[PDB]
């Protein structure tokens, strides 16, 4: 059967994976021993999706770790959802990078990156098939963007027919979450936009805003964000780990969402989002949905839709549902919001159905989207970029660790002209 | 004992299969278990019909599908559902790798891994038939499996058996509604290449049947069980007179005969009008002059084409229950009189009839009506050209940046391909604009 | 951002084949002169193209019989007289497999393509040369793409299973992209010329398919980087006047139709390869001529890594020729009709060549 092997790079993407996981059993029923404790029978069928057995009746996940710094390995270990892991799937060293790209890319993932890809080895060649990898890591650091970058470099070196999915964070406008970002993540984009099939777009901003103004949170934890973030990395693969009317591996959706290769760069969302205490005032209907949905609000990508045009949407529903209501209120939304969409594409909407809803929520659902808003994201860090190179502010702690000056030049022209491939369809022909 | 071979391909076919399999076990009273208390009660009988149906000594009639697909999210359903005692476990899932949505995957490189095991389960469930009659595929325009396996079936089975009948049914995409943003490409490829292949192919579309669901039955929230249930009862009246006693019967053979006048032009369009719900059962007669002067209303196809756009060109009209052969030739001949209905100089007849006296039977909890006797029209007309040309026009549209061109490629589809199914099925679209103009 | 220049086109007919003689291959091709005509066996529509050149080789007793010897002194050697005046050059193929791209270029033992007659005719002309005042220098490369991976083509693979040096790609910011760990060799007689070009076509990865039974299946570049060393008025040491030329001569694969030319396991998967090289190339030459028109457009190099190395070819500085391969069969209609498509489409590219100097003083 299918078969995701997620990753971990980072504290990020560590804190992303267990609250996902933490999520995943939950949908699933198993406990944090590993044992099986569930009410359906749909959920151990396609359990192989996200874990393996070990030996009675136990089931173990499907996480492979890594973490130049020993604090978030034990962070997860001494958690909740912890005794279930493989232990040595762990693979941490020590040093961390430094918030330097050089020293996690060249320098110290050059000596585990040999360890995690024998773990990625060893779990890959016991799946009978294989559809992708689920990496989750964060622009703003050594660890995730290097190491992640140069995995997905050596697994589509080695894997390359499988889609290399993974659910990036990117940089925030306004605060910077660390000094010298847009070089890690200009060069992030560089080994990104050319190896890879799809990649989510996350920011912090849009997601405080989400937590502040739609779920009237006043004090978010970290613990609020993520939670905020596995809920589409469930929708994604809730069409294979479930059944329903009208199935969407990660494959259809790429080659769906993705017209040309390099604009694989999307904006998710999740549909029913609401506080405590307003929830018995609201209709919990499709349309409620499908404009909670679009609003440029939910999304987390920090960059409006109404400055561009939706070159593909994506929308994977959960529940027991009407399609003439689905599929109506996708052509009214394309036919009243037309001049944020494109023409050239005559249809620009793929939508996908599950029939196992979630743990509490009648009715739920996940959006994708590729816009040219996105254009934004990369044009303000090319522009700090600048700033910050035409007098080399931050630059020497790069070259001692083994780089050059040249391969900078290469993320900025390459960041830029797919800013202009976006640009090019922004404007109407 | 003369039999027809259904094959269902994708999340669709299977979905008609299991509607149109629910149908015709609550036809013949043959169960979910295989078993059928029809011969061993009366004393006597041959109500499990082997057209569709086989037999086992231990009385299990196994239907003759292969419900075929390549994904296991479909077919455990009924692997682990209501009618998992029933078929052969030969269903040919593959379990593995998703055709994703384009047709050069299910064409070159995982459809070839499967076909030979659907050939060969073919071949073992024609091979006990004494003489078939054709084939029954149901596939879906806006798939890789129904694009792509369909034009392989239909490439593989127009070399080893030839001269046998391989009829289709059809999801026509619906030009404004869709749940795919790569479906024309397939739809044109699969129009190049189940073209010199098949026979005839019945279209159906989801729009026009969600609005004759809203505006007949009165369901503001249709789902697809609701759907299937009527392209169920469709073809269900196209393969009754093998499995039914009837008056005037007609064959297999005789829909690529009064239906398919050039060897190109056999894209037709059903429609089934007495649509109405337990409480307009009442309140009308329901004889054939209100029957068949309803299967003609533009409001009551099942494409999202309007026939008054084009002159038709032939027509099948096939009856069921208390039809007395008086009420069809007076109702032929006041459609006939009517100026909107509008027919070409060379098929004046136009009129294909068949009746049959098994009525239809009711699925409980269902949504349709226990009428005495039911239509169902199957129409060749002119109009589907503009439908085609909308379709053309997006590809004309999107293939002019080589849109999604590389995932085609990238399973070894040849762009040259492209351009040559865009210029063949243009060709079509000049046909129809031939059989329009009138002799001179 | 020099002076003007315009993208030069010549089309080229093989003759019939061996799988098309056992099929009976009809001659769906003429020439009314100077241009090219198509009809459809069944006489239903015709097309009409014209370009700058043509030639044909259908049989050897026509009129206006363009060989070997003749392709040259009409295409190559204006290439070679703008690289001694300065300017760059470059020269690729297009068509499908079977058209006959790896014999224009390359040519046989005994019917030498221009790669075997550009660099003689480069040492014909720099004989008469060879004075005190001009001093020459000319440096070779020849490199390959093969699914998408860089290789080079003149390097002695050490004794294994497996040795074939994967490389890389960078981008210069003043230059161009280029090519990394590249055996830059030197050059001063043809006698080293050819055994290098003996050793590349033996490095070469060939195999066999229905179309051709030496089917060369990469992408491959020839380049040349010449510059001469000049003395002209100073105010102290002569010889510090410097012109440089680079020199591409690049021959492609064919679609390969993977039923026909019926094959499985690294010959389908090295097609695909092919087949996106030659889908994006395509796409680039569509955006190139919407340039002229007075269109935005935008030009995707980055999608296919041949593309990526030939930028300044394709536009930039270097005057380009385009030799489009075709073929006479009935059954290989389509795909000659869309090379031919292409051809015209390529005709209205328009670059910018400019004399190339550094005077270093
Ligand atoms: C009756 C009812 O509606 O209870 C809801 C509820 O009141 C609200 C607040 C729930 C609640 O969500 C939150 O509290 C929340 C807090 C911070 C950030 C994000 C969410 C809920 O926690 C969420 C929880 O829903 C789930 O459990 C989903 O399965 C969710 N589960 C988890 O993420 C999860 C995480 C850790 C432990 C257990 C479950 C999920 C969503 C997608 C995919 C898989 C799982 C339920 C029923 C509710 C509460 C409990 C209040 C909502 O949950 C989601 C994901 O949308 C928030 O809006 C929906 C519905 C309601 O507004
Ligand atoms: N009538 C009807 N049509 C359906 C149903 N389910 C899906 N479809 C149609 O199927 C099209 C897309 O799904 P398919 O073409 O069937 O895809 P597939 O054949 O399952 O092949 P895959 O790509 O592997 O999913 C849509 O345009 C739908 O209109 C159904 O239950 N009834
Ligand atoms: N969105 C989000 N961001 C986080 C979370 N946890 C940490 N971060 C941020 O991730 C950024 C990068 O940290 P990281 O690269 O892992 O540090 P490193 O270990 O030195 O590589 C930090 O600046 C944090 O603010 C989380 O749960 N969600
Ligand atoms: N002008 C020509 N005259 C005679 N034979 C030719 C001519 N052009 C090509 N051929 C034949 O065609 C073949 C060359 O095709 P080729 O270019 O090698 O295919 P590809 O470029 O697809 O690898 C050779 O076998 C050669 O004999
Ligand atoms: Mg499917
Ligand atoms: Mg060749």
């Amino acid at each position: 059967m299918r078969e995701i092997v997620h990753i971990q790079a980072g504290q990020c993407g560590n804190q992303i994976g267990a609250k996902f996981w933490e999520v995943i059993s939950d949908e699933h029923g198993i406990d944090p021993t590993g044992s099986y404790h569930g009410d359906s029978d749909l959920q151990l069928e396609r359990i192989n999706v996200y874990y393996n057995e070990a030996t009675g009746n136990k089931y173990v996940p499907r996480a492979i770790l890594v973490d130049l710094e020993p604090g978030t390995m034990d962070s997860v270990r001494s958690g909740p959802f912890g005794q279930i892991f493989r232990p040595d799937n762990f693979v941490f060293g020590q040093s961390g990078a430094g918030n330097n790209w050089a020293k996690g890319h060249y320098t110290e993932g050059a000596e585990l990156v040999d360890s995690v890809l024998d773990v990625v080895r060893k779990e890959s060649e016991s799946c009978d098939c294989l559809q992708g990898f689920q990496l989750t890591h964060s622009l703003g650091g050594g660890t995730g963007s290097g190491m992640g970058t140069l995995l997905i470099s050596k697994i589509r070196e080695e894997y390359p027919d499988r889609i290399m999915n993974t659910f990036s964070v990117m940089p925030s406008p306004k605060v910077s979450d660390t000094v010298v970002e847009p070089y890690n993540a200009t060069l992030s984009v560089h080994q990104l936009v050319e190896n890879t099939d799809e990649t989510y777009c996350i920011d912090n901003e849009a997601l405080y805003d989400i937590c502040f103004r739609t779920l009237k949170l006043t004090t978010p934890t970290y613990g609020d964000l993520n939670h905020l973030v596995s809920a589409t990395m469930s929708g994604v693969t809730t069409c294979l780990r479930f059944p329903g009317q009208l199935n969407a591996d990660l494959r259809k959706l790429a080659v769906n969402m993705v017209p040309f290769p390099r604009l694989h760069f999307f904006m998710p969302g999740f549909a029913p989002l609401t506080s405590r205490g307003s929830q018995q005032y609201r209709a919990l209907t499709v349309p409620e949905l499908t404009q909670q949905m679009f609003d440029s609000k939910n999304m987390m990508a920090a960059c409006d839709p109404r400055h561009g045009r939706y070159l593909t949407v994506a929308a994977i529903f959960r529940g027991r549902m009407s399609m003439k209501e689905v599929d109506e209120q996708m052509l009214n939304v394309q036919n009243k919001n037309s001049s944020y969409f494109v023409e050239w594409i005559p249809n620009n909407v793929k939508t996908a159905v599950c029939d196992i809803p979630p743990r509490g929520l009648k009715m739920s659902a996940t959006f994708i989207g590729n816009s040219t808003a996105i254009q934004e994201l990369f044009k303000r860090i090319s522009e700090q970029f600048t700033a910050m190179f035409r007098r080399k502010a931050f630059l020497h702690w790069y070259t001692g660790e083994g780089m050059d000056e040249m391969e900078f030049t290469e993320a900025e022209s390459n960041m830029n002209d797919l800013v202009s491939e976006y640009q090019q369809y922004q404007d109407a022909t | 004992m003369r039999e027809c071979i259904s094959i269902h391909v994708g999340q669709a076919g299977v979905q008609i299969g299991n509607a149109c399999w629910e149908l015709y076990c609550l036809e013949h009273g043959i169960q979910p278990d295989g078993q059928m208390p029809s011969d061993k009660t009366i004393g006597g009988g041959d109500d499990s019909f082997n057209t569709f149906f086989s037999e086992t000594g231990a009385g299990k009639h196994v239907p003759r599908a292969v419900f075929v697909d390549l994904e296991p999210t479909v077919i455990d359903e009924v692997r682990t559902g209501t009618y998992r005692q029933l078929f052969h476990p030969e269903q040919l899932i593959t379990g593995k790798e998703d055709a994703a949505n384009n047709y050069a995957r299910g064409h070159y490189t995982i459809g070839k891994e499967i076909i030979d095991l659907v050939l060969d389960r073919i071949r073992k469930l024609a091979d006990q038939c004494t003489g078939l009659q054709g084939f029954l595929v149901f596939h879906s325009f806006g798939g890789g499996t129904g694009s792509g396996f369909t034009s392989l079936l239909m490439e593989r089975l127009s070399v080893d058996y030839g001269k046998k009948s391989k009829l289709e049914f059809s999801i026509y995409p619906a030009p404004q509604v869709s749940t795919a943003v790569v479906e024309p490409y397939n739809s044109i490829l699969t129009t190049h290449t189940t073209l010199e292949h098949s026979d005839c192919a019945f279209m159906v579309d989801n729009e026009a049947i969600y609005d004759i669901c809203r505006r007949n039955l009165d369901i503001e929230r249709p789902t697809y069980t609701n759907l299937n249930r009527l392209i169920s009862q469709i073809v269900s009246s196209i393969t009754a007179s093998l499995r039914f006693d009837g008056a005037l019967n007609v064959d297999l053979t005789e829909f690529q005969t009064n239906l398919v006048p050039y060897p190109r032009i056999h894209f037709p369009l059903a429609t089934y009008a007495p649509v109405i719900s337990a409480e307009k059962a009442y309140h009308e007669q329901l004889s054939v002059a209100e029957i068949t002067n309803a299967c003609f209303e533009p409001a009551n196809q099942m494409v999202k084409c309007d026939p008054r756009h084009g002159k038709y060109m032939a027509c099948c009209l096939l009856y069921r229950g208390d039809v007395v052969p008086k009420d069809v030739n007076a109702a032929i001949a006041t459609i006939k009189t009517k100026r909107s209905i509008q027919f070409v100089d060379w098929c004046p007849t136009g009129f294909k009839v068949g009746i049959n006296y098994q009525p239809p039977t009711v699925v409980p909890g269902g949504d349709l009506a226990k009428v005495q006797r039911a239509v169902c029209m199957l129409s060749n007309t002119t109009a589907i050209a503009e439908a085609w040309a909308r379709l053309d026009h997006k590809f004309d549209l999107m293939y002019a940046k080589r849109a999604f061109v590389h995932w085609y490629v990238g399973e070894g589809m040849e762009e040259g391909e492209f351009s040559e199914a865009r210029e063949d099925m243009a060709a079509l679209e000049k046909d129809y604009e031939e059989v329009g103009v009138d002799s001179v | 951002l020099g002076s003007n220049s315009q993208v030069t086109v010549a089309v080229r007919v093989r003759p019939f084949s061996k799988r098309e003689k056992t099929e009976k291959a009809s001659q769906v091709v003429f020439t009314n002169g100077e241009e090219i005509t198509v009809e459809h066996p069944d006489m239903k529509q015709v097309y009409s193209f014209i370009y700058d050149v043509s030639f044909w080789s259908f049989d050897e007793c026509h009129p206006g019989y363009a060989s070997q010897t003749t392709v040259y002194e009409t295409l190559a050697a204006p290439l070679l007289d703008r690289a001694f005046e300065g300017y760059n050059t470059c020269l690729f193929a297009y068509g499908q497999t079977g058209s006959g791209k790896s014999y224009t270029m390359m040519g046989l033992n005994e019917e030498p393509g221009i790669i075997p007659r550009f660099c003689e005719d480069l040492f014909a002309q720099i004989a008469k040369k060879q004075t005190s005042e001009v001093s020459y220098h000319l440096e070779m490369s020849f490199f390959e793409v093969y699914n998408e991976k860089i290789h080079d083509l003149l390097v002695c693979k050490g004794e294994n299973g497996q040795r074939k040096q994967p490389l890389r790609a960078r981008e210069h910011p003043v230059s161009g992209p280029y090519v990394e760990g590249l055996s830059m060799n030197v050059v001063s007689s043809y006698s080293d010329i050819q055994s290098w070009l003996e050793l590349g076509n033996k490095q070469r990865a060939t195999a066999a398919t229905g179309m051709n039974d030496k089917s060369s299946r990469s992408h491959s570049v020839f380049t040349l980087v010449m510059t001469q060393t000049k003395t002209e008025v100073v105010e102290g040491e002569e010889h510090d006047h410097r012109i440089t030329s680079r020199i591409n001569l690049v021959d492609l694969a064919g679609s390969e139709r993977c039923s026909t030319a019926h094959s499985s396991g690294q010959r389908l998967k090295e097609g695909v390869s092919i087949n996106k090289s030659l889908l994006t190339l395509g796409k680039v030459i569509s955006a190139l001529s919407e340039q002229a028109n007075g269109k935005r457009v935008f030009i995707p190099y980055r999608e296919s890594t041949l593309t990526w190395l030939l930028k300044e070819s394709l536009g930039g500085n270097s005057k380009t020729a385009m030799i489009a391969t075709v073929s006479p069969a009935a059954s290989n209609i389509e795909e000659t009709l869309s090379t031919l498509r292409y051809a015209t489409q390529a005709r209205l590219i328009v670059n910018i060549a400019k004399v190339n100097e550094d005077m270093n003083a």
